[PDB]
């Protein structure tokens, strides 16, 4: 496994460190998010290990900041890297230019510290989703251990995300309200879990059109969601 | 500077290094943690009591600050590498925010200095997970665990080392919210008696209550490994 | 201090004083201030003591070593070049001033190195404090393929004018002959100043001091 | 550039690069050094490859400072390392201390550097031993250095290829009694036992402490110590 | 002057097979006294000894320094240093720090213990020695030891008639410093044995 | 594993350190230099088979200071290489010590250099064997004796009377010591010399020499300098060597 | 210079006293800053000089002593290794880049058998401090305009075995001559004493 | 170049180290060193390798600060080294820079656990950083501190290192683990310690009586204080007592090794 070297690439073109990387994103729980002109959603699957966690130690959700939330899959303390430098980075923007950063602004800047690796022994193997609310309205992005975002209107990540991509394929309309994405998130979810969907085995938030803040919902709120359905 | 990339992804997802620190977690003495209302519990495996090592007390269970503590299982000198920069580190925040760290805080330092190292170029990943308890200054008790990945995870009561998983599908059956002091250490060592042999000489047992960390005299633990013994008969 | 140095017929004769002075009072009456540097190289210096000692340990070091790679006799040349580098590389600061004198393969070698760093091979030399009176009485004496004596007393006599008419130069003159052979250093070559009146033994009897206290200590 | 090291344990708990380089110690010619009431003598073979060898440039035994002297068997240029650093170590020693460096202190400075080559990254180890012989406030000395780092103070002793002989030879003939002129006799004679061809004051070189200074032979005074044995 | 500040000075000479060294026992900022029980001599071992005298948190830290080199040396070296060595290592010591130096200004003694040669060595501040064979002497009372020691020393005295003179002569000045005083703490230091004394003066 | 790497086989021998002793003759070109009375001559091949190679473009014979000339035997630009790593050591020594670097000197400290790269890995040693010709001055008299110091790829530096490299050097070796047993070589005089060198490097290669095929390197007591030997003097010697 | 500390140490206890005065220029901003500092539990440092100088060296030994306190199982280290270790950082500090830490201390403590073994000193120990790293034993010691008063006045009046009634006795002669002659108000003093059983605050006497 | 790492920080699948595995087995491989902590000093019992008749004394003028197998860290700590000797003056020099330089800052002992973790977090380090091999060392400390008396530690090359009332380290640890198991107690003097450190040596290395030319014996012991300079610094206190690392010359250690041979013998009459 040490054979090839980090920084080599496949006859087929591809990094192979990279798509290693990538590989263990399909091990993680399944994370997704839902762009709606009214707000991003973002929900995880928390998928913990004991009935004796602490279920909010496990968040799979992230403020960046008062706008932008962050989600990620597969490896979480990787996770924890790349946010805490979006939230550094997010946050030198306001000091410098006295504005919230835009949603695509921090995505690069969180896989402009994803390129490094040879510094970085390995990429991380961690892909964020990243929704947010700036002038642009509400935007989700992904990145990846390649270091490429993406801007997306609906995406999910995990082990779930091909089942997920099924799903969004048929349902998911440009035009949704915000409660007709919580419910699809929370659907989504439902259905490729390996547990039973409980309001604390997931994690819900959605940042708001209108506020241009982030809310993540308690268990409460969760219940609230799932209760149409 | 040697920095070669010794963690690094293989084919199917997975970082051999940290599942191979991870191995030698599972090789290491059990350790346990329990949260009760005003307490927490950490009660590790010693590894025996030959008539040869200092009968001055050693303890397993390592202070921090005076607020935390800390268990862990793997390699005993990675633990005091990690363990020296959570000291330092706790030190550090004091110096700089007059605070004393939060558990979490502190928790959070000790995760990301593993995972640091399972992402260093020339370093293997520390072999070792660790159990923190401690209250902050606000009388909340917390408990937390770190694997060698850098994932940590708040957690009611946990287990490391050897058995683990049996110590910890045992705790999740029994283990009740609100305990008190004396059923916590009860809950402990009954917990910790899955795995281990005896009760006798092979526990070190360390109650933490707001302000107040006081670890069993050997005489104070064998009233509780009778009271249990007695219990697992049934 | 006062430093001299000329070159004769088979070699170069370097001269010295001996009070090392501290402020405006003698330290010690009878210093070395002709420091070996090599078996046919010696050094004399003035300007700070403690520059001088460091410099020509340093160098004397660094050619014994290059003895040993080279197997041959150090030339007078290399000591100058590592003295003078050295020097210039610290712009003055390291406030040694040299006379150095030796005899290699290429003859007599005589040089000053400045504290600046520049050097100045000429056939006779002075340096420090007593520099000016003793040079004067070089320029009145010199010449050219003086015997080892004439050398000798002529470096003697150029001590003695700094030793009398310099302040911070006394005591006595000690001498180093260097030949192609062999280095001969002289102390007291010249002692022109006992002192002229006999001590006097002031009696001290023990127990004459008021002891507090006392911790006698057998080894 | 390379920072790995080259000599590890194996299985057995044994560092083989380091034996391989004993072995290699073992190769060179003939040394030996013979300690005495008086002072040490050392002395090397110098079996020159052919006869248009300027023998005189051949230096088989070397000063490291007045007092102290060595030889050394296996590779030559790995043993000029060696003598290189402890001329240097010699020199700042008197610099700091303004007395010679004792023995076992010098000793102990090579072992250092021994030591160093066999974990420091990139580097094999040295594959020569010293005699080093010399004399301090504690008398004479003479003490062997291999490339594990180890050294042992000997009272005489034999390095190089035909050592094992060589040494045997010398536990007879040696006596604690033995004065300067009896040693020398012996250290030549101990060469003598294992030379293939007559000796010379050619391809033989004679090291002696003795009083406080140490001294390579010339041709003529070791050509009197050659016409008696 | 830096130099002065903190008051106190130093002498050793030498006799036949002994030598003398002393301090004064006050410690100073300028003219406040802070203390009159701070002798400036640190014994290395048997045959050495060597007091500081300058910026006293200076005279701390280079005794420290030096107690640490003379450690390691004897753990190293498997022996006492010997003054020579001491002296030489002094020097450099203070001269790796001649563009930024240690207000100190050692005077040591020591005393080989065979022979009986007794090695005396004062030191500027940068290291600059100066080994004469009668008497070294720093602080701020040293150009009245200079003068007493002139006056009273002669060759191969005894380790008791060294004393005496020793003691005459660090009181005689030190009555003439206002930065050095409270009496004198003296060591005697011959092959056989080493002595010392604290003697009496004045309380001004 | 050990063949690759400069680490020690279980012999005790440095495998890339033999290899770059395969690489001294692998380019098939014979060197040899000898010491007479007053000079020292370095005579190595030249051999221009390409038509439209500029025969004075190519040489192995370089000045490494005025008074050191050597001759690179082996990987040509490694050879190059180390005549820049001897420049730069012979003026960073005149810098430092204010003389021109005795030979027997430089030739110590580019045994040092290559030593090194026998025992720091992934260096690979130079394949040459470099020969350095110069004067010395005694110290005794002041008088100059010609010198002869290699240096091989594993450190080994030696000063010889009469010493040659590359292909056949065995044979022109065993030529030399023949010839040592007749005459005493530091007797003889550039001319003698320089035949001995002609014939011995004739004898290896197993072929009658012209000028233009070698080169020819020489320096001397009255000219110290080192100074490539014009063709028409090299001519006049391999004359003197049919006849006689 | 403005605000005067004290300090002094009879046979069963270390008495220390220091000016509450803060100021900024001449604008008096309290006379209520406790500059004295607990570092340990028989260990307190009086400590004189600005805010920034004085909490900084101050936090500094005190986490330094917790941590290797810590990295020691609980174990009080002796207060000469304190008062060497605060030498030591305020000597290397007139040599760094930042300069001198400003600040003049009384390190007083007491110390007690750490074990069953300890053979070591017991009792009182009381260190004068300048800010440039000197460090002396004293059995008394002042800082401060107020410090040569009170110097005089200690040695007419200090024994070494004052009871730890003459010394608050003792104290407060001290604190009064500071406010009889000092320009600059030191109205209020803090005192603590260390003791056997620890630091005590003495409110008796201001 | 990478091709030719063996990697030696890197974890085996069993979460094993096999670098710090086999610097094990070079020290099972080294001369037995005992040490028994008594509650009047500490001894150390060594094996030196056999003596060739020409090998020569140092002539070192301090005789207590190293032999073959025993080096004086400190006034109050020594060790003993098994394994890898030229790695153990490796560290050992470590070790007394370490222990001077807590000196040089609080002018007082180190303790003798903080100088063992000290080094023992020197050798972690070569276990997790840097792709060299570690040090293939285990010490002995022993040494004396306020703090806990006479003290005695083992290291491994891990880095781990633990406390002890007796052990060893070395050749045959595992019986000679087994017989001080037997024959240690909590009140034992020095030369009851000197002699259970005896009998366990000389019955590792299967001799019928002690082979004095065989064998080093240190003790760590507090002796009355000599040099108490007291003019020289007033104030400073100085113990009645400090601690003392001796050598035993082959005559000090001869009574010791025939009382160890009379219970050598008085063990096999039960028989």
């Amino acid at each position: 496994e040490y054979d090839r070297g980090v920084n080599t690439f496949s006859p087929e073109g591809r990094i192979f460190q990279i798509e290693y990387a990538v590989e263990a994103i399909k091990l993680g729980s399944t994370s997704l998010g839902i762009r709606t002109p009214e707000g991003v959603v973002l929900a995880a699957e928390k998928r913990v290990p004991s009935t004796l966690v602490v279920p909010s130690s496990m968040s799979k959700i992230m403020e960046v900041d008062s706008h932008i939330a962050a989600v990620m899959s597969g490896m979480v303390a990787d996770a924890r890297i790349l946010v805490e430098h979006a939230r550094v980075e997010s946050q030198n923007h306001r000091f410098t230019y006295n504005e919230p950063m835009s949603v695509e602004s921090c995505t690069l800047a969180t896989c402009d510290l994803s390129i490094q690796f040879g510094l970085m022994s390995r990429p991380f193997g961690v892909s964020l989703l990243i929704a947010g609310v700036d002038e642009k309205g509400p935007q989700l992005w992904q990145t990846d251990p390649s270091g490429t975002h993406t801007r997306y209107d609906a995406q999910a990540i995990g082990g779930g995300a091909e089942a997920a991509q099924s799903v969004f394929t048929e349902r998911y309309h440009r035009n949704m309200t915000l409660e007709e994405g919580e419910t699809l998130a929370v659907d989504i979810l439902k259905q490729v879990m390996e547990d039973q969907l409980s309001p604390e085995n997931i994690e819900v938030a959605v940042v708001r059109a209108d506020d241009g803040k982030l809310h993540m919902y308690t268990p409460t709120e969760i219940k609230a969601i799932m209760s149409r359905m | 500077s040697y920095d070669r990339a010794i963690t690094v992804f293989s084919p199917d997802g997975h970082l051999f290094q940290v599942e191979y620190a991870q191995e030698a977690v599972k090789k290491g003495l059990a350790a346990v943690g329990v949260l009760g209302s005003d307490s927490v519990v950490i009660a590790v495996e010693k590894k025996s009591a030959v008539k040869l090592q200092d009968s001055r007390t050693i303890r397993k269970i390592y202070k921090v600050d005076a607020n935390i503590y800390l268990a862990f299982a793997g390699l005993s000198a990675d633990a005091r590498v990690l363990i020296n920069k959570a000291q330092l580190e706790c030190q550090r925040f004091s110096l700089n925010y007059e605070d004393t760290m939060d558990v979490d805080m502190l928790v959070r330092y000790v995760a990301g200095v593993q995972q640091k190292s399972t992402q260093s170029g020339g370093s293997r990943p520390f072999g070792v997970a660790t159990v923190i308890g401690g209250f902050n200054e606000d009388g909340k008790p917390h408990l937390w665990k770190t694997d060698p990945s850098g994932m940590c995870s708040a957690w009611r009561a946990v287990a490391i080392g050897r058995h683990d998983q049996t110590v910890i599908e045992y705790m999740e059956k029994s283990y009740k919210d609100g305990m008190s002091r004396d059923e916590c250490v009860h809950f402990a060592i009954k917990s910790l008696l899955e795995v281990v042999e005896s009760g006798s000489r092979n526990i070190e047992l360390l109650v933490l209550q707001y302000k107040e960390a006081r670890y069993l005299t050997e005489e104070e633990l064998q009233k509780f490994v009778v009271e249990v013994e007695k219990e697992r008969e049934e | 201090t006062t430093i001299v140095g000329v070159v004769y017929r088979d070699g170069v004769v370097l001269g010295a004083d001996t009070r090392a002075t501290e402020g405006s009072i003698v330290a010690d009456k009878r210093c070395r201030k002709i420091h070996y540097m090599a078996p046919n190289i010696m050094c004399c210096g003035a300007g700070t003591s403690a520059d001088t000692e460091a410099v020509t340990n340093m160098v004397s070091s660094h050619l014994a070593l290059h003895r040993l790679e080279t197997g041959k006799q150090s030339r007078v040349l290399e000591a100058l070049t590592l003295l003078k580098r050295h020097l210039y590389r610290y712009q003055g600061h390291v406030s040694a001033a040299l006379v150095l004198g030796g005899v290699d393969v290429e003859g007599p070698f005589l040089a000053t190195i400045a504290p600046h760093g520049s050097t100045d091979r000429l056939p006779f030399v002075t340096m420090g404090s007593g520099s000016i009176a003793a040079m004067a009485q070089l320029e009145a004496a010199y010449k050219d393929n003086m015997t080892c004596e004439e050398a000798k007393e002529l470096v003697a006599s150029a001590i003695r004018k700094g030793i009398f008419n310099d302040p911070y130069s006394g005591t006595q003159v000690d001498v180093c002959v260097i030949t192609k052979d062999k280095t001969e250093l002289t102390i007291g070559y010249d002692k022109p100043n006992e002192r002229m009146y006999p001590r006097q033994e002031v009696l001290l009897p023990p127990g004459t001091t008021p002891v507090l206290k006392e911790e006698i200590r057998q080894l | 550039e390379a920072f790995y090291g080259l000599t590890t344990f194996s299985p057995s708990g044994k560092l083989i690069q380091i034996e391989y380089a004993t072995t290699a110690a073992g190769k060179g010619t003939t040394a030996l050094g013979v300690k005495a009431t008086d002072g040490v003598v050392i002395a090397a073979k110098k079996k020159a490859p052919s006869t248009l060898v300027d023998a005189s440039s051949i230096q088989k035994v070397f000063v490291l400072d007045e007092h102290v002297g060595c030889t050394y068997s296996g590779m030559g240029p790995d043993c000029r390392v060696l003598i290189d650093s402890a001329r240097k170590n010699c020199q700042q020693y008197k610099l700091m201390y303004n007395e010679p460096i004792p023995i076992s202190q010098l000793v102990r400075k090579i072992s250092a550097i021994y030591q160093e080559f066999t974990q420091s990254g990139g580097v094999r180890p040295f594959g020569c031993s010293l005699l080093v012989a010399g004399v301090d406030a504690n008398g004479y000395h003479l003490y062997q250095v291999d490339p594990s780092g180890t050294f042992w103070a000997w009272k005489a002793t034999a390095i190089g290829t035909g050592s094992p002989d060589a040494k045997a030879f010398l536990e007879k003939r040696y006596t604690v009694d033995m004065e300067l002129e009896d040693a020398v006799h012996t250290a030549l004679l101990t060469l003598k036992e294992g030379f293939d061809g007559q000796m010379t004051s050619e391809n033989t070189q004679v090291g002696r402490v003795v009083e406080n200074r140490f001294e390579i032979l010339s041709v003529d005074q070791l050509r009197d110590y050659l016409d008696q044995i | 002057s830096i130099m002065a500040y903190s008051g106190g000075s130093v002498m050793a000479m030498a006799g036949k097979e002994c030598f003398v060294i002393i301090s004064d026992n006050r410690l100073g900022e300028q003219l406040k006294t802070i203390s009159t029980e701070v002798p400036k001599l640190h014994v290395v071992n048997d045959s050495i000894v060597y007091g500081l005298t300058g910026l006293r948190t200076d005279q701390q830290t280079f005794a420290n320094k030096v107690q640490f080199r003379t450690e390691m040396y004897k753990l190293r070296e498997e022996r006492d240093i010997t003054g020579k060595a001491f002296a030489a290592m002094i020097t450099s010591m203070l001269y790796e720090a001649r563009f930024g130096p240690w207000f100190v200004e050692p005077v040591i003694g020591s005393i080989d213990k065979s022979t009986g040669e007794v090695y005396l060595c004062a030191t500027d501040l940068i290291g600059a020695p100066c080994e004469p064979e009668d008497y070294v002497c720093a602080g701020t009372a040293a150009e009245s030891l200079h003068g007493m020691c002139e006056a009273l020393w002669r060759p191969g005295m005894s380790p008791e008639e060294l004393f005496e003179i020793a003691a005459q002569a660090m009181l005689s000045a030190c009555d003439r410093d206002s930065l050095s005083g409270y009496g004198a703490v003296a060591m005697i230091v011959t092959k056989d044995k080493v002595t010392t004394r604290l003697i009496k003066g004045r309380k001004d | 594993f050990d063949k690759y790497i400069t680490v020690f086989s279980p012999e005790g021998s440095l495998y890339q350190v033999e290899y770059a002793f395969k690489a001294v003759t692998y380019p098939g070109l014979l060197t040899v230099a000898i010491r007479c009375k007053d000079a020292v001559l370095v005579v190595t091949q030249h051999l221009i088979p390409d038509r439209l190679m500029r025969p004075d473009s190519v040489t192995a014979l370089y000045e490494v200071t005025p008074n050191i000339g050597c001759c690179m035997t082996g990987r040509a630009p490694d050879g190059r290489a180390l005549v820049q790593r001897a420049r730069e050591e012979a003026s960073d020594y005149q810098y430092r010590y204010g003389v021109e670097i005795p030979i027997a000197v430089l030739a110590k400290r580019m045994g040092d250099k290559a030593q090194v790269r026998t025992q720091q890995a992934g260096l690979r040693p130079m394949g040459v064997v470099s020969t350095f010709i110069g004067m010395d001055q005694s110290d005794q008299d002041g008088s100059l004796k010609p010198q002869i110091y290699t240096v091989d790829p594993a450190g080994w530096t030696g000063g010889h009377i009469a010493c040659a490299a590359g292909k056949k050097q065995v044979e022109a070796m065993a030529f030399l010591e023949k010839r040592q047993k007749s005459t005493e070589l530091d007797a003889l005089t550039q001319k003698e010399a320089a035949m001995i060198a002609l014939a011995a490097l004739q004898s290896a290669i197993g072929t009658a020499v012209k000028a233009k095929e070698v080169e020819v390197g020489r320096c001397t007591a009255a000219n110290p300098a080192f100074q490539r030997v014009p063709n028409s003097e090299v001519e006049e010697w391999l004359t003197a060597v049919a006849e006689a | 210079m403005a605000e005067t500390a004290i300090a002094f140490r009879c046979k069963d206890y270390v008495m220390v006293a220091a000016a509450g005065l803060n100021a900024f220029y001449y604008i008096k901003i309290t006379d209520a800053e406790d500059k004295i500092t607990q570092l340990d539990t028989h260990q307190l440092v009086a400590c004189t000089g600005e805010n920034g100088p004085r909490v900084n060296f101050t936090e500094y030994i005190k986490c330094n002593l917790a941590l290797n306190r810590m990295r020691q199982h609980g174990r009080h280290s002796s207060c000469e290794s304190t008062a060497n270790f605060m030498r030591n950082c305020l000597a290397s500090a007139i040599r760094s880049r930042e300069g001198a830490y400003q600040v003049n201390c009384l390190f007083a403590g007491y110390d007690t058998p750490v074990s069953e073994d300890d053979d070591g000193v017991v009792g009182p120990q009381l260190f004068y401090m300048d800010y440039l790293g000197t460090l002396q034993a004293v059995p008394y010691g002042c800082h401060g305009y107020g410090a040569c008063f009170v110097t005089a006045l200690l040695d007419r009046l200090w024994r070494p075995d004052l009871s730890q009634q003459e010394g608050l006795e003792l104290m407060q002669k001290c604190c009064d001559e500071v406010k009889r002659r000092v320009i600059i108000s030191n109205s209020y003093f803090f005192v603590k004493a260390v003791t056997k059983n620890g630091v005590e605050v003495i409110t008796a006497v201001h | 170049s990478h091709r030719y790492d063996s990697r030696t920080t890197t974890f085996s699948p069993e979460g094993r180290l096999y670098q710090v595995e086999y610097a094990v087995e070079a020290i099972q491989q080294a001369g037995t060193v005992i040490g028994v902590c008594t509650k009047d000093g500490v001894v150390l019992a060594g094996e030196k390798m056999v003596p060739h008749p020409l090998f020569d004394s140092e002539s070192m003028q301090d005789k207590n600060t190293s032999g073959e197998k025993m080096y004086k860290i400190a006034e109050h700590i020594g060790c003993s080294v098994a394994g890898v000797t030229s790695d153990a003056y490796a560290l050992l020099n470590y070790a007394r820079l370490s222990a001077l330089r807590h000196q040089y800052t609080f002018q007082e002992p180190m303790a003798i656990e903080d100088l063992c973790r000290i080094l023992c977090d020197e050798k972690q380090l070569y276990t997790q950083y840097g792709g060299v091999r570690p040090y293939g060392v285990s010490f002995l400390l022993v040494g004396w501190d306020r703090y806990y008396g006479y003290q005695l530690y083992s290291t491994e090359p891990s880095g781990d290192y633990s406390a002890w009332s007796a052990y060893a380290i070395g050749q045959n640890d595992q019986v000679a683990h087994a017989l001080l198991k037997k024959d240690w107690h909590e009140s034992m003097t020095l030369e009851d310690g000197m002699l259970l450190a005896l009998r366990v040596l000389g019955k590792t290395m299967d001799t019928a009586k002690i082979d004095l030319d065989r064998v080093e014996v240190a003790v760590m012991r507090k002796v009355p204080a000599s040099n108490i300079d007291q003019l020289l610094d007033p104030f400073k206190h100085h113990p009645k007592t400090t601690p003392r690392f001796q050598i035993l010359t082959r005559s000090e250690l001869k009574p010791h090794a025939e009382r160890a041979d009379q219970a050598r013998e008085a063990e096999e009459k039960a028989e």
